[PDB]
RNA sequence: GACGACCCAUUCGAACGUCUGCCCUAUCAACUUUCGAUGGUAGUCGCCGUGCCUACCAUGGUGACCACGGGUGACGGGGAAUCAGGGUUCGAUUCCGGAGAGGGAGCCUGAGAAACGGCUACCACAUCCAAGGAAGGCAGCAGGCGCGCAAAUUACCCACUCCCGACCCGGGGAGGUAGUGACGAAAAAUAACAAUACAGGACUCUUUCGAGGCCCUGUAAUUGGAAUGAGUCCACUUUAAAUCCUUUAACGAGGAUCCAUUGGAGGGCAAGUCUGGUCGCAGCAGCCGCGGUAAUUCCAGCUCCAAUAGCGUAUAUUAAAGUU
């Protein structure tokens, strides 16, 4: 149980990289306020977050 | 308040804080060098060695674990500092008898963590970084 | 030479109240960073620093009367304070918004030709936009009050007279 | 293209013996023309004809649309050609350097240095 | 006109002298004197004033208002970083003053030097030699070795700016120009617009359902039209000659590539009680703490968050510290 390198080189490794491009610069921050305040969604009070794989 | 408001008493203000800074920790060590003289460093952020030879470390209570770091004597004093070792499998990456880079943990003159007797930690192997030895973008150049 | 920075960076690291201010702020007017941000920021709080000070001064001093009568008639020059006010208080009701007003890009959507702001950016960059007679690349340029009346068009674009791009010319082929 | 040559502060500068004067020049759909050009047009509007003419500078600004510079006018060509620094007389040649590069002349220098009475082989010969 | 010379004045200074201003240390409190310490008298010397030096004579001078001694990774100042007010810290380094050219000493020339791109000697080094002798000092520009955590081309040129000479003409690694350059600073690209498609709010139309709808919105599907420099590149321009920049031919965008990364997602602190693996092992963790088979913190995948042509890490230091 000294033995290093232990529990990196049992796991798996897998990928899924992207095919798809993501924005830089200017159009990043575009889709970041519009995708928050202008759609309008939000309703009752929530705990909800922006992220959220629950 | 409970002391001198004169307008003649620079002497006796500026010459006793002059005397009260001494007892500050920080300030003793700056200013008296004893410091340079006892750190195996000459107040460099970083210095160079040649390895002696892995060990193991235990850890303090309540964690568990063993930490695998390195020994290493100095190019530039011939002392002897123990240095901790980064990231998984990372150990294998340094060879006993070459050389490599320390630089100190973040704390700038304690042990870090739950591991005792350690105040240094190891970036560069032989021009070729812990990171790239690790993720995979770079090989050994031997 | 002679450099200096041209913004500061905040003291608190995050913060939920104030990074939404800086996001909706950037989402209206089309900028790319906070960087774009600040230097607005610092620029408006060095002119409420300076202004701070003369209102301390004896009224009728001489360094009060000639720093703040020059003083006003740049921010009118810029036209983002009115010369029915002309007078140092209204320096500290000055905020951050008047002065975006005033920026080149704001003021080809709101006063000229152009589909969402973020449209209009794209042809400052391309060279389709003159200013008198010069042609400006720069969306922060900010724009005198009496160079409103003289906002164009390029005389050399495809966009009114001169000669079209290439996604024409290569089709026409 | 139609161009236009402008005048801009004029002097006469009796005592080099020229007249010397910015040279505005402007170019609609074009800039940035050969100087050549430039001083045919300014030899038909001061009569002084186009060999003691000598221009120079040109940056052309943004987008085009203007380009300004700097040009002299001598009386007579003797005038240009004893006050004139050489390369700008060069420029149009009746004039060059030689003279050679550079270097050949320090190695050579300090050989002839280590010699008396006679340097005439060094001066040729190495 | 040119040159030279004596003196006076002037200019550029040079040299001494006045008053005030200094970092740490008392586990440095008495210091200085015929090996002149302080003063008097006369003389020598020197460009001159003067214990500068010598003879004779006196016994003074300095200190708890910190002398004397020791230390300084101490050249000084104009300044720099941080900063409400008051401060703290740094100043090798482009301007000014000073000191020094391997370590010491002596000296020639000159108006000016105790000169080192002058000389002589000793000492420490190192080179050539026919062994008799001879020659040397990169803290000048480049360049090499060594030292280290740590730093560029043995490039181009007197055109600019100035200096030197008997000179309008000569010379200058001063200086200018290019190369290397993510120390650092300023500027701001990496897709914008319509069609269809779903989707939402005011609306308004309807009892509601539902439908329309433009101010929108993303999001799918393909596309369509339109635009531009990134690059490639003739010409002009730039300049001592050229590069770069600006200016202009001709090629140059359908998203699969003309590809944005660096860190983080338990709390402090903006963002996962998602999925697989590991099971107090391996590792993470500035700090508090995570791992003992159901891990929101480890190793990976997906998603999300922050900043962005930058971001992370180590160390010195300031603010936070009314914890000097």
């Amino acid at each position: 149980l000294a033995r290093v390198g232990k529990v990196r080189g049992q796991t798996l490794k897998v990928a899924k990289q992207e095919k798809k491009k993501k924005r830089t610069g200017r159009a990043k921050r575009r889709m970041q306020y519009n995708r928050r305040f202008v759609n309008v969604v939000p309703t009752f009070g929530k705990k909800k977050g922006p992220n959220a794989n629950s | 308040m409970g002391k001198c408001r004169g307008l003649r008493t620079a002497r006796k203000l500026r010459s006793h804080r002059r005397d009260q800074k001494w007892h500050d920790k920080q300030y003793k060590k700056a200013h008296l060098g004893t410091a340079l003289k006892a750190n195996p460093f000459g107040g460099a952020s970083h210095a160079k060695g040649i390895v002696l030879e892995k060990v193991g470390v235990e850890a303090k209570q309540p964690n568990s674990a063993i930490r695998k770091c390195v020994r290493v004597q100095l190019i530039k004093n011939g002392k002897k500092i123990t240095a901790f070792v980064p990231n998984d499998g990372c150990l294998n990456f340094i060879e006993e008898n070459d050389e490599v880079l320390v630089a100190g943990f973040g704390r700038k003159g304690h042990a870090v963590g739950d591991i005792p007797g350690v105040r240094f930690k190891v970036v560069k192997v032989a021009n070729v970084s812990l990171l790239a030895l690790y993720k995979g973008k770079k090989e050994r150049p031997r | 030479w002679v450099c200096r920075k041209t913004y500061v960076t905040p003291r608190r690291p995050f913060e939920k109240s104030r990074l939404d201010q800086e996001l909706k702020l950037i989402g209206e007017y089309g900028l790319r960073n906070k960087r774009e941000v600040w230097r607005v920021k610092f620029t408006l709080a060095k002119i409420r620093k300076a202004a701070r000070e003369l209102l301390t001064l004896d009224e009728k001093d001489p360094r009060r009367l000639f720093e703040g009568n020059a003083l006003l008639r740049r921010l009118v020059r810029i036209g983002v304070l009115d010369e029915g006010k002309m007078k140092l208080d209204y320096i500290l009701g000055l905020k951050i918004e008047d002065f975006l007003e005033r920026r080149l890009q704001t003021q080809v959507f709101k006063l000229g030709l152009a589909k969402s702001i973020h449209h209009a950016r794209v042809l400052i960059r391309q060279r389709h936009i003159r200013v008198r007679k010069q042609v400006v690349n720069i969306p922060s340029f900010i724009v005198r009050l009496d160079s409103q009346k003289h906002i164009d068009f390029s005389l050399r674009s495809p966009y009114g007279g001169g000669r079209p791009g290439r996604v024409k010319r290569k089709n026409a082929k | 293209d139609t161009v236009t040559i402008r005048t801009r502060k004029f002097m006469t500068n009796r005592l080099l013996q020229r007249k010397q004067m910015v040279i505005d020049v402007l170019h609609p759909g074009k800039a940035t023309v050969p100087k050549t050009e430039i001083q045919e047009k300014l030899a038909k509007m001061y009569k002084t004809t186009p060999d003691v003419i000598f221009v120079f500078g040109f940056r052309t600004h943004f987008g085009g649309g203007k380009t300004t510079g700097f040009g002299m006018i001598y009386d007579s060509l003797d005038y240009a050609k004893k006050n004139e620094p050489k390369h700008r007389l060069a420029r149009h040649g009746l004039y060059e350097k030689k003279k050679t590069s550079r270097k050949q002349r320090k190695e050579r220098k300090n050989r002839m240095k280590k010699v008396r009475g006679t340097a005439k082989a060094n001066v040729g010969a190495g």
